[PDB]
RNA sequence: UGUACAACGGGGUAUUGUAAGCAGUAGAGUAGCCUUGUUGUUACGAUCUGCUGAGAUUAAGCCUUUGUUGUCUGAUUUGU
RNA sequence: CAGUCAAGCGUUCAUAGCGACAUUGCUUUUUGAUUCUUCGAUGUCGGCUCUUCCUAUCAUACCGAAGCAGAAUUCGGUAAGCGUUGGAUUGUUCACCCACUAAUAGGGAACGUGAGCUGGGUUUAGACCGUCGUGAGACAGGUUAGUUUUACCCUACUGAUGAAUGUUACCGCAAUAGUAAUUGAACUUAGUACGAGAGGAACAGUUCAUUCGGAUAAUUGGUUUUUGCGGCUGUCUGAUCAGGCAUUGCCGCGAAGCUACCAUCCGCUGGAUUAUGGCUGAACGCCUCUAAGUCAGAAUCCAUGCUAGAACGCGGUGAUUUC
RNA sequence: UCUUAAGGUAGCCAAAUGCCUCGUCAUCUAAUUAGUGACGCGCAUGAAUGGAUUAACGAGAUUCCCACUGUCCCUAUCUAC
RNA sequence: UGAACAGCCUCUAGUUGAUAGAAUAAUGUAGAUAAGGGAAGUCGGCAAAAUAGAUCCGUAACUUCGGGAUAAGGAUUGGCU
């Protein structure tokens, strides 16, 4: 017989499969749709999530209830130590898809990029691109005619860029590598470009903007096996259930005589590419730039780092991206920014924002206090304080 | 939100699903209400209606008046224990959950209000606002 | 903007961190934290927790700024 | 054989809520003695006060270390 | 359940909406008819959970018709994309009220679903009543109590590895498969259009919300074996200190981690079309959206975007073993 | 008036006995095939094939109310095995 | 300790036997806690929770006068002198 009553599916069907994704740093399937006028421009960046932190700002949007009245926001700052550019690949469309027909790397590659290409950094001989480099003498006789043949053979061209995985507090040190189409001129001002950018630093400040609408590409966090109760939320059955209460009931009808792929099982959850787009950036600051974690109204000389420091994370002493909401990954995860894919003249992203505050208070408990300084003006000296 | 209220009620925690009782804050001689639906509500497989601060529900007297008995009556939800969140960031609670019995229009049935009354319930329906002692 | 101070503890109220409770004679207790806000409800005394503003200022303590 | 890594120690951030010890013109008092006080004196006496936002714990998936002490070639397999 | 005709109904009028007398069908969603399958056993009603499918469409998208002034409504088309509830009583399917809602449409999958549950009903043996029986006993009559067994196999499904393609590492392409967003309210338009008045919209804009979905733990809440701190009982270590035991002794607080529409954020824009409305224009010197040609257009379809990446699809690049 | 051996008396009831039947009325509730109180031409109640009450008692059955709670809304976490 | 050959800890005595090691996924079994609501779940409050010892105050209907009754419902509770 029919369904007794109706009911929303359980679980969205366009994520599946949901297995693991294939490695850490996930792909950017998609890239703006490029054009030929605009400076040439990254269309992406690679950070790290640091973690998340509270801000206060007045709500600018008119017919609101809250219309220029503080609201409190959660933001993610992640840490985006400038990325190197150390290659360029360039792409030639086929009837079969767009297929890379050259790689051109720079001349001395970092060793932190370099520990990319190894498994057992620690006992390998290190002669990884030692005769690519041999071969950049002679002014590059190979190289120079291989840019002209991208030149001559390409649609779309991306550069190769590393972060700085040094420049972070992370225990790692083997960099993560990653390919960023170039949106802006035609491909040979793009090769100039970044011919010109081979070894090369490029920035947040100077990819993205205030108030811009990026998306979060990151593999989500895992957890392991796990039930269908909480991989899909499926309604527990009762408790006098012989046999366990977290599961599904009937996984399909006597016929067909087949468990459906779109019946809710147990198994791992987690650890997926996940896109979360339309994210606003509330302040692109700078590592150098010390009491960048005060305002125009604020005033006080501390930084973004939080007190005792971003849990798991550490501090931040490099440039970041102040972003609002949640994004997919934990935090020490890379994650990838990257440029709406269409314009959004939405009212909500055209909203011209300005921070009033930024919590820099301890995530580690329930902390008190902004600031050393402020902190110990509240409670005075202490048996310690001598 | 109900049909007599002044328009956008942003979303307040529910925390008075069908079936519970709440005090009666005003006057009219109703000791408390019982919620037997919430106007505005959803649907789904088994979730009940559940109500907020300022949502207008349906409610039936189960003590108090005699002539209130016994039938059923919208009513304001005025006051909520479930804390919740408003925009400016605070979190924020009653001790009591209550309400007040209005007529679907909006406007209320008692003449004055006990206690202090939710800033929501009041900002979006006019004549609690006019009959409130103290806001918050 | 402006930062409250904690109804039971006196600790500083910033913006979000901690809850806020009406009693019902309508008088308004914002607290820091968990700790206050149950401390409170428990019928505890502010003048007698020893790490209370309340208790610092009546026994003086730390008062020698 | 190093902006190396680790085990400890240091600092921060946190959690709880004022350690042990000592001292008191603190203490319902009760027994004992006298030089009968106005801090008399001995024994017992919960609890209070001062040192004392003290003491304890803190990554085990917290942050940072100018300190101490170390550790750093074992196996197997792979060819157009 | 759907048509065929059209006596009459409907102010006038058969066909706006109906539709008698008759009449032609379709479905297996009822109950029957048969006994072909199973009686060396296919677990048998309902509910609960969950997935998918049909369309004879309740709502939503776009439309055509009216005894459509507006408002509300009714009939109909493309349409199953998307949703179709909370409760009282009953084992109930069904039914009947309460109420919300945009709506509370009908159905299938061995009357889906019992090695998924429950066992309320039915359906063993206890027992009671009524009626029928002389009696033993009978009763889809009522009532009460009544063991609901096994998966480690194959497959299916969900997740997870994996030999070889010279080796190994990195960066990629993308065939194919999946797909998602949904609906409402308020302010304004506007007390405007419309109407004599009663009444009373809509297009755009804005702020929100409902259902669903993917993440995240800055904030709030929950959890506490941090057995972290504090406290308390009984006992034990001669007393003190410090502790043990009380299956985690208990209580207060309790970071981290996990987690909640109980917390927060986010959930994309182009083409081609259906219905339909049109144009040009013959067939049929006229006329006609139609035949040739063609324009706009739906919650439709295909793309954009998202997910996995063929482990027998593939690309670019690095380094490739001497004592 | 026909018939029997005599025609269900006192009581009780849609009761564990009432098919129609979810009987009718009242109460309980927002809503009640449930519960209770009445009505009784009662298919098919009824007097030691015992009738009607009945304080107390009941691991009997049933309904409602207060308290209580993860039974649920709506799931989350922790420990041991 | 306590009313107690209840429960919990100890003395004499006796054992330290039950295949172990490493991790801490899902589903379980056993033991808990959950904000707001409080049976809306469900055949049905099934399971759980709440109350609970003692002293004092108060105690209804009905009744076979014996009961109901610990009715219902409140207050107090250590240590030390």
């Amino acid at each position: 017989s029919h369904r007794k009553y109706e009911a929303p599916r359980h679980g969205h069907l366009g994520f599946l499969p949901r297995k693991r994704a294939a490695s850490i740093r996930a792909r950017v399937k998609a890239f703006p749709k490029d054009d030929r006028s605009k400076p040439v421009a990254l269309t992406s960046f690679l950070g790290y999530k640091a973690g998340m932190t509270t801000i206060v700002r007045d709500l600018d949007r008119p017919g609101s209830k809250f219309h220029k009245r503080e609201v409190v926001e959660a933001v993610t700052v992640v840490d985006t130590p400038p990325v190197v550019v150390v290659g360029v690949v360039g792409y030639v469309e086929t009837p079969r898809g767009l297929r890379s027909l050259t790689t051109v790397w720079a001349e001395h590659l970092s060793d932190e990029v370099k520990r990319r290409f190894y498994k057992n950094w620690y006992k390998s001989k290190k002669k990884a691109f030692t005769k690519y480099s041999a071969k950049y003498a002679q002014d590059g006789a190979g190289i120079e005619r291989e840019l002209a043949r991208i030149k001559k053979y390409a649609s779309v061209v991306r550069v190769l860029v590393h972060t700085q995985i040094r420049k972070t507090p992370l225990a790692q040190k083997k960099a993560h590598l990653a390919e960023i189409q170039l949106n802006g001129g035609s491909i040979s001002e793009k090769v100039d470009w970044a011919r010109e950018h081979f070894e090369k630093t490029v920035a947040v400040d100077s990819v993205f903007e205030q108030n811009e609408m990026i998306d979060a590409i990151a593999v989500t966090k895992g957890h392991g096996f796990e039930g269908v109760t909480h991989r899909w939320g499926t309604k527990k059955l009762p408790r006098k259930t012989h046999r366990g209460l977290r599961k599904v009931a009937c996984i399909g009808a006597w016929h067909p005589a087949h468990v459906m792929w779109s019946v809710a099982r147990a198994g791992q959850r987690g650890y997926h590419s996940r896109t979360s787009i339309n994210h606003k950036i509330y302040r692109v600051g700078k590592g150098d730039d010390e009491a960048n974690g005060a305002t125009s109204f604020d005033r006080t000389k501390k930084t973004i780092t939080p007190m005792g420091g971003f849990v798991h994370y550490g501090e931040i002493k490099n440039d970041f991206i102040m972003v609002k909401g949640c994004i997919p990954g934990n935090r020490k995860r890379i994650v990838t920014l990257r440029k709406s894919l269409y314009t959004n003249t939405s009212r909500k992203a055209l909203e011209e924002v300005s921070l009033k505050w930024i919590d820099t208070a301890s995530k580690f408990g329930k902390g008190r206090f902004q600031t050393p300084a402020e902190k110990h003006a509240f409670m005075g000296t202490l048996k310690k304080d001598l | 939100s109900g049909n007599g209220a002044q328009g956008t009620k942003f979303r307040i925690s529910l925390g008075l699903p069908v079936g519970a009782i709440m005090n009666c804050a005003d006057n009219s001689g109703a000791r408390n209400l019982y919620i037997i639906a919430v106007k505005g509500s959803g649907s789904r497989l088994n979730r009940l209606p559940a109500a907020s601060l300022g949502d207008m529900v349906m409610a039936t007297v189960k003590k108090g008046k005699p002539e209130l008995r016994k039938k059923v009556m919208p009513a304001i939800v005025v006051r909520q224990a479930k804390s919740w969140r408003r925009r400016d960031g605070v979190f924020l609670y009653f001790e009591d959950n209550a309400g007040v019995i209005a007529n679907p229009k909006g406007e209320m049935k008692g003449s004055a209000i006990t206690g202090p009354v939710g800033k929501e319930c009041a900002d979006l329906w006019p004549r609690v606002a006019s009959n409130s002692g103290v806001v918050v | 903007m402006k930062v409250e101070i904690d109804s039971f503890s006196g600790a500083k109220i910033y913006p979000g961190r901690g809850t806020l409770f009406v009693r019902g004679d309508s008088k308004i207790f914002r607290f820091q934290n968990s700790k206050s806000a149950s401390l409170f409800k428990q019928r505890k005394n502010p003048r007698r927790i020893a790490w209370t503003v309340l208790f610092r200022k009546h026994h003086k303590k730390g008062i020698t700024e």
